[PDB]
């Protein structure tokens, strides 16, 4: 009999194995310290083995051998550099995007902020200003232009049809969601398993992205979960609490050893709140890419809503070519002057005629 | 006498552990701990009157 | 067997050599109160000497003999001025600037803010106005200009990759960093263990920059650290943790009896958080120096995007000669009523013509 599962250790020196639902399940298989301490296992590593039915007085059936950690022999998992350990460095290598449903959006990315392996990407907007709809468009366009890639999409406190629609739509890559019907414990606890399981991963020389939906929301149960810390920062956000999102986020890395984590991420802003405009400004200084909605765009319901002045990644010319990095300078140079809605509405003109390189000819 | 009163508790725990162990590779520490008959060596030495 | 660091003295009077990581080690060699009272060591004395394997129930190698402290012989740390004691003056020995690859941003800073021995100075811009890229400017220049002078570089709470971007392009010069995946509690120990090194140095007469990244980050992870101090200041800072950094800074000084500490710090503001505002405003009553870089100059993208206006030292005619003291003066009341973008340009454009001094003439 065989079991598969992603390892979690508890704190008695054993773990268990998980399914895809990232929480304790009756099903899940049990690992002595002793084969953690065997195969240098760790948190997020997926493990497949035989195992057989629980004895009497066994609740959870017991992992008889280890066979495959990772998708590979349990040997490398001794001797290998940890994840902590690589080289953080700048994307180095692009991901062009295309999607057949809407390429006017996966082009303007192109243009606006291109994407890399190891990017630390965020997308800033007002409610219902594209956001989800696009983070669709860019799994899609992933799955079409990056398979080789271990795609996971999360969705922390968000809508349970969306997940459904996500989980239909994104044919077959890991869709792991909690809805906010869940209470903030289960979101930090799926986010964090998942994250580790990435991590994992691309200590494999593995590529990933996670595509996190509502990373405010994220960090907004991150507050929550925060016991005291003492004193409350200004719009009623926990000094301490931002720790946990900050290194969540900021994991996400180039790795000069193979593979690496890119993590795409959601930002809600304009709520209202101080609370969502701080942690808007908190993970900008983190991250490398940030593209702007505007909510205005949508009203006008003329999309892609991206706000094209503010949106931008950092070291472009690590991930362009020296003609298109002088062609987005042109044309960020033509687009700065003038508006937000006739700047996208004109640019979108432009590029439903051809593809890019035929818009660059 | 102390001494082996504190190596039969061991032995209750070893035994306990050897059948709790899966593997064989447990004779270091799953068969080993110092604990019981330690603190019984200390017991007789200060404890005892 | 042969072993150096640098000392850190434990609260039980023995101490341990530390290497660059600024942290323990299982490699730091123990060091005896007798060893410390023999040769008058403190926390940040560097101590080089034979020392031998720990023997059975040893967990550290213990330095059996002292040979040098500082890089001197250890007999002169018996009869010296200590560092708090040394009589702090006006620097009043200007550092000239040129980088190859950038030495209009060098001019422009000799002709905004003239670079003495003892210098308490501040460079301050929003996120993204190369504030760490003038940093790094600044420190190649000095590595050329004053090669004599030990350079230390302290990263607290900033980019990893950074972090390897100066280390490469810093050229050897003490680099120590301490990347926002950190806790505050490691910037606020390295920075110490760095800043009691330093003042060590100088108290020898030594010349040491500082170049601190993120001075404002350090203030965060102090007011973190500071335990309760009660009462909230306006924008979320604590009354006593400014204590730490204004110590901290105002360290930085000209020696009238030999060396000198000069602390180049780079400053966070405009970005919507009253903390930010306020450190600023706070340590500018302590320094000597302001370089003010402004955001829409990088907009832009005219570098250095340099405020002219409002930066400026203190006590130039220290630093300058009579010629010079006019010639600059003359350059401001010229520039004085320009506006920040065009003016950069137009200095840039008159400075891109030849040496400062031929612009002179
Ligand atoms: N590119 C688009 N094409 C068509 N409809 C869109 C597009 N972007 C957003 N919408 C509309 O906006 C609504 C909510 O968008 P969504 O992105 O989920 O909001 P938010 O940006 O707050 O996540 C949807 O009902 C959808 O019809
Ligand atoms: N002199 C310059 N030359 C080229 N690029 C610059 C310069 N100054 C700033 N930049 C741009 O700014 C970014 C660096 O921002 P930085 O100055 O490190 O932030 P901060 O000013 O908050 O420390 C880089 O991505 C770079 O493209
Ligand atoms: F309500 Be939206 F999806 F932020
Ligand atoms: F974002 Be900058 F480096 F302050
Ligand atoms: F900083 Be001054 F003394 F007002
Ligand atoms: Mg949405
Ligand atoms: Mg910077």
């Amino acid at each position: 009999r065989l079991v598969k599962g992603y390892l979690e250790i508890s704190q008695d020196g054993y773990g268990f194995l998980t399914e895809n639902l990232h929480n304790l399940e009756s099903r899940v298989a049990i690992v002595s310290a002793g084969l953690i301490k065997q195969y240098a296992l760790r948190a997020g590593d997926y493990v497949v083995g035989q195992a057989r039915p629980p004895r009497e007085n066994e609740r959870y059936a017991t992992l008889l051998k280890v066979e495959a950690v990772n998708n590979l022999d349990p040997e490398a998992a001794k001797n290998r550099p940890r994840f902590d350990e690589l080289t953080p460095q700048f994307p180095d290598r692009q991901i062009r995007l295309e999607t057949t449903p809407d390429e006017l959006s996966t082009r303007v990315i192109d243009l606006l902020a291109p994407i890399g392996r190891g990017q630390r990407g965020l997308i800033v907007a007002p409610p219902k200003a594209g956001k989800t709809t696009l983070l669709k468009k860019i799994a899609n366009a992933v799955l079409k232009n990056e398979p080789d890639i271990k795609v996971i999409v999360l969705l922390i406190d968000e809508r349970p049809e969306e997940v459904t629609d996500f989980r239909e739509s994104v044919q077959g890559a890991e869709v792991i969601a909690s809805t906010f019907d869940e209470p903030p414990q289960n979101h930090i606890r799926v986010a964090e398993f998942v994250h580790e399981r990435a991590k994992r991963i691309v200590e494999e020389g593995g590529h990933v992205m996670i595509l996190l939906d509502s990373i405010t929301r994220l960090a907004r149960a991150n507050n929550l979960v925060t016991p005291p810390t003492g004193r409350t920062l200004s719009g009623g956000l926990d000094s301490a609490a931002l720790y946990f999102p900050k290194r969540f986020l900021g994991a996400a890395r180039n790795i000069r050893g193979g593979g690496s984590l890119t993590i795409l991420a959601t930002a809600l802003v304009e709520t209202g709140s101080r609370m969502d405009d701080v942690i808007f400004e908190e993970f900008k200084g983190t991250g490398n890419m940030e593209l702007h909605l505007s909510r205005r765009l949508e009203e006008r319901r003329i999309f892609p809503a991206i706000d094209i002045l503010k949106s931008g990644t950092r070291r472009e010319e690590l991930l362009l070519g020296e003609e298109v990095t002088h062609k987005m300078w042109l044309l960020r140079k033509v687009l700065a002057d003038m508006d937000p809605a006739e700047a996208m509405e004109m640019l979108l003109a432009r590029l439903a005629r051809t593809k890019n390189n035929k818009e660059f000819l | 006498d102390q001494f082996r009163v504190g190596l039969a508790r061991l032995a209750r725990g070893v035994r306990e552990r050897m059948l709790m162990g899966s593997e064989d590779s447990l004779t270091p520490a799953k068969l080993v701990n110092s604990r019981p008959l330690e603190a019984a060596i200390r017991e007789f030495f200060s404890r005892s009157q």
